[PDB]
């Protein structure tokens, strides 16, 4: 068991209403709680089901170097990446150069 | 995209609600007290709700928590349980059957209880008894476990008192056992079998989780209640609750029970119904 | 015993000196007269108190939640069973094949008008009841002058909505006398399978029949009207109270004396 | 060391920037990093002081029953609560709900 | 609000960076490739940030990274520290002063460096020696430590040279700690160029607290890397001094070590600064 | 090779481009850079340098140093702390003895005078005599460009010298005291360690600009806050970079803190 975050923009009712049935619902949209591996990976089941062309990020808490994990999904998304064991982000800019 | 009950191991033992009205408002299971204060409330990642008298619940409410799998129960005095809500039965009737089977038949009801008895007692069962002469043993060893409970931990002893007309140490237990009674009640349902019929206790609509939960109540329950009622202090009740969750999570009680009532069942020698 | 079913909607449930008052959204009173009825089906809006809860549970009145017009079954009291010694006595005739063979013909003479020959297998007992229940819709559907291709279409979309709501008052009625809906006979195998046992035995005689007369009118939202109009069915014609009867005498073929 | 996230919604530039600086913003608005309570409470003070507008979450990973702790910054911010031990969170009636109570 | 650098000890040691261009792109510190893309770096959570050639810098990165207390480390082919940029200098003069009044003071530089021998071979000096002659003494032991450690993971060995495998991971990890050492002697508020064991040199005192330490934890991996003769050596260095470094929790030691060098003058040291700390988050609220 | 010279580099990309240092525009037109010839050279925002380019600045010793817009501030330096031991140890030496402080001190206010000033007097008669020569020569300048003057704000607090010529007399003392950073940090010196002023992180810088500070860049200020402007620190900092340009201030600045320093009679480092 590990901390799990869930931030969502823009997605359906439907989303919403299931994160608040497993997830502590901190602010609208915002969804914590403390759960295995298994529920974590039952619960981006859910996003990636119920989530439509709505922006969801997922973190938790990790023993890796970094200390935490995260994967992303919908519109504008950024994405993880890895450097040299390290997780950072990367991400496209807004019609910059 | 279909609604998915959790493992009841990977929830919140038990929740206890005093006062207000659960309904669901937005999309959220919510507890809403007197002055309009909403608390959101992870009804799926509990195993049951507790609701003591002043509580009000909505339609929604009990419906969600249906949907979910987590039983909501109504407390009265010392947490005893006055009713419970959810999934009506067990959606399989090849459990039912099976757990029937075992019950009636008086020979593989015999295999259940000294299984009941070895898992409790940690040892075999004398040999060629009847479930009744089974039942005189197995309280006379009750009485002697709780007498020895009493002088290890310098509480004073007049008897096991069931009925709250009959002290601190009684209130203590009751509570106590109470807490194990709600969540095995749950484990049960969850594992789609019959609360209601049982093996040593039998024609009551809890025999089964009595069953249950008397395997394993000493191990773990019982004698904390009596560490409680050592120290006497105010709100001897809650502190009971508390100490009640920390030992199921310690424990991992709500993981052991699914085994617990399969490994039981499994004693008759029938073969069990086929997973998932 | 009592037998009688009641629906609860729109409104707060409480206690008030020693008496099962129901307070709608206007300041409206009504008094229930539990302990005089079997089971309280509560539809979506109500609310109950933990001493309304209470004294249901004394009176042995069953608390079952339910959608509009007995739609579906979300929730009961006593899950998993109140009163075991009707379970067990409903176990027994399953197990027993001998038992649960005059059960199956019980109910094969109720869906006749008439105990059929003992020769009859059972097989031949589904055959026969298959070839009058497709009757029984072709009959529905000349009375009605509906087009009828086979039990989709509207028609049958409204058969459907109307069993529905026959199909959750009658596994409050199982549940209301402490059966198992998942323990069938003539139907098995599913988690309603007794639910479909008894209402196919009464569900031809008021409620998939006034399917047909929605159905004929053919109109937009079919779903809404036939389920209200099934609750006016269960309002008026009693056939709520003939639920638990009929269960129990289904049951008693069994030549086992009840509990 | 623990897992800290927090969450901005219509906050000044100038918070954004300071949150960028030490913690990873896997989303616009959602920076997320491993620091300890001493980082923590210096990165709350930020948020009390940058942020008078919009609206801050701050949570983080702890060895309670809950698991976690957090707290709240900012218009309609919700309040972290303790029901016998465990991390509940409590609001107000919306009035926004578009559902009447 | 003022904009206060963290402690080192609560970053990430060091990074690495081969290509592209940092910026500061819509208040956010980042790498943008070739393409485009943009990567975030938390600046203010690392304590080095490693330029390698190909990389080009603009002035937002640069100032930035100073602002936050984050030393940019240009280095060359391979890991070799080709220049430095950060906050101008010591924001003390009484730290600056006291650095100096030690090194300047035959004497006082005397004691110096006999601590600096004691805490690098964990006993005293012999008595009544000269500068050069414990750095003569300290040769001898090094030589010594070099020989031992070649022949424990069983590397041939001709002796340290500053210009074949082994040579080049021990340079490599070297430069890791060097780089991580002068990040802490800067945020320290001290001059990396003014030395005792080490003179003259623009980063002296960088390689007199580096030496202390170097032994115990960075160098004798750079033997155990040298063995296997990887592809990538020095790549694979770089991330064995980081989980050193983090294990061995340097950076939260650097600063003190570097204190307790400087005492031993018996001068009694600047004092402290006056620590305005951020009040607690608020507590959650019972009975809700 | 003892060089005094500074220069600025703005709005381009940095590079070496076939063993040459140059700075290229955004059209691709690009400006060769004496690197080998200046001290030290100040990146202003905008400036992008390659790898390449500051490699090649460290081999020829040519400090690079970080500024705002005309050298409003200081943001970074290259070689942080100081590469400098000899000329570091020069200053702090001159600054741990009290005898060759005395010197340096009574040299900054002969500077300030504008004369050798033989007359033995105390370091607090020296800074009273100060105190009202900045006075007079602020009011000096306001009567000279005709300008309304009420004293120099020296309190954020005293609203009522928020006028626009004290927001000019800032702005163009802010650009003095970044090129004299920089000037400081290219002679290997270190900005803390000051003489007459103490105690602060800049104490040095004041202390070389308060010396050259009413010759050009004061007077412009006053210049500037005769004609009312819009946007006063945009103006005044253009008019600092034409003075930095134009004269010949950035080349002297280096042998004025060597002069300075060379006060204490210590032979400087060779």
């Amino acid at each position: 068991m590990s901390m799990l975050v869930v931030v969502t923009e823009n997605v359906p009712p439907r989303l919403r209403g299931r994160l608040a049935i497993w997830l502590l619902e901190v602010r609208a949209g915002v969804y914590v709680g403390d759960v295995s591996a298994k529920i974590r990976e039952m619960i981006w089941e859910q996003i990636a089901g119920l989530a439509e062309e709505g922006n969801v990020v997922m973190a938790w808490a990790t023993n890796t170097e970094t200390g935490f994990e995260f994967q992303t999904f919908g519109l504008n998304r950024r994405t993880p990446v890895d450097l040299d064991g390290l997780r950072l982000v990367s991400f496209l800019p807004v019609g910059s150069s | 995209l279909p609604l998915n009950p959790i493992p009841l191991k990977d929830r919140v033992s038990m929740i206890f609600l005093q006062y207000g009205q659960i309904d669901v408002i937005d999309g959220a299971f919510v507890l809403i007290d007197k002055t309009g204060i909403r608390t959101h409330i992870p009804v799926g990642s509990v195993a049951c709700i507790m609701l003591e008298p002043g509580t009000r619940v909505s339609h929604a409410a009990v419906r969600l928590a249906a949907q979910v799998g987590t039983l909501l129960v109504w407390v009265g005095e010392a947490g005893v349980r006055v009713y419970a809500s959810g999934q009506p039965g067990g959606a399989r009737s090849d459990k039912l059957l099976y757990q029937a089977k075992l019950a009636l038949d008086e020979d593989l009801r015999l295999k259940v209880v000294r299984k009941m008895f070895e898992l409790r007692f940690g040892e075999p069962a004398p040999a060629r008894r009847s479930v009744e002469q089974l039942r005189g043993i197995e309280g006379s060893r009750v009485r002697a476990t709780y007498a020895l409970l009493a002088k290890q931990y310098g509480v004073t002893w007049n008897g096991r008192r069931y009925d709250p007309k009959d002290d601190t140490i009684n209130q203590c237990i009751s509570a106590a056992t109470s807490c194990l009674y709600g969540v095995t009640e749950a484990a049960i349902l969850a594992a789609g079998y019959a609360p209601a019929i049982g093996f040593v206790h039998t024609g009551k609509p809890l025999s089964f989780v009595y069953d249950i939960a008397d395997i394993i109540k000493f191990d773990t329950v019982v004698p904390k209640a009596f560490e409680i009622a050592r120290r006497n202090p105010g709100e001897p009740d809650r502190e009971v609750r508390l100490a009640c969750r920390d030992i199921f999570r310690s424990s991992k009680t709500l993981a052991k029970l699914i085994p617990l009532i399969e490994d039981v069942l499994a004693a008759g020698e029938i073969q069990p119904p086929a997973p998932p």
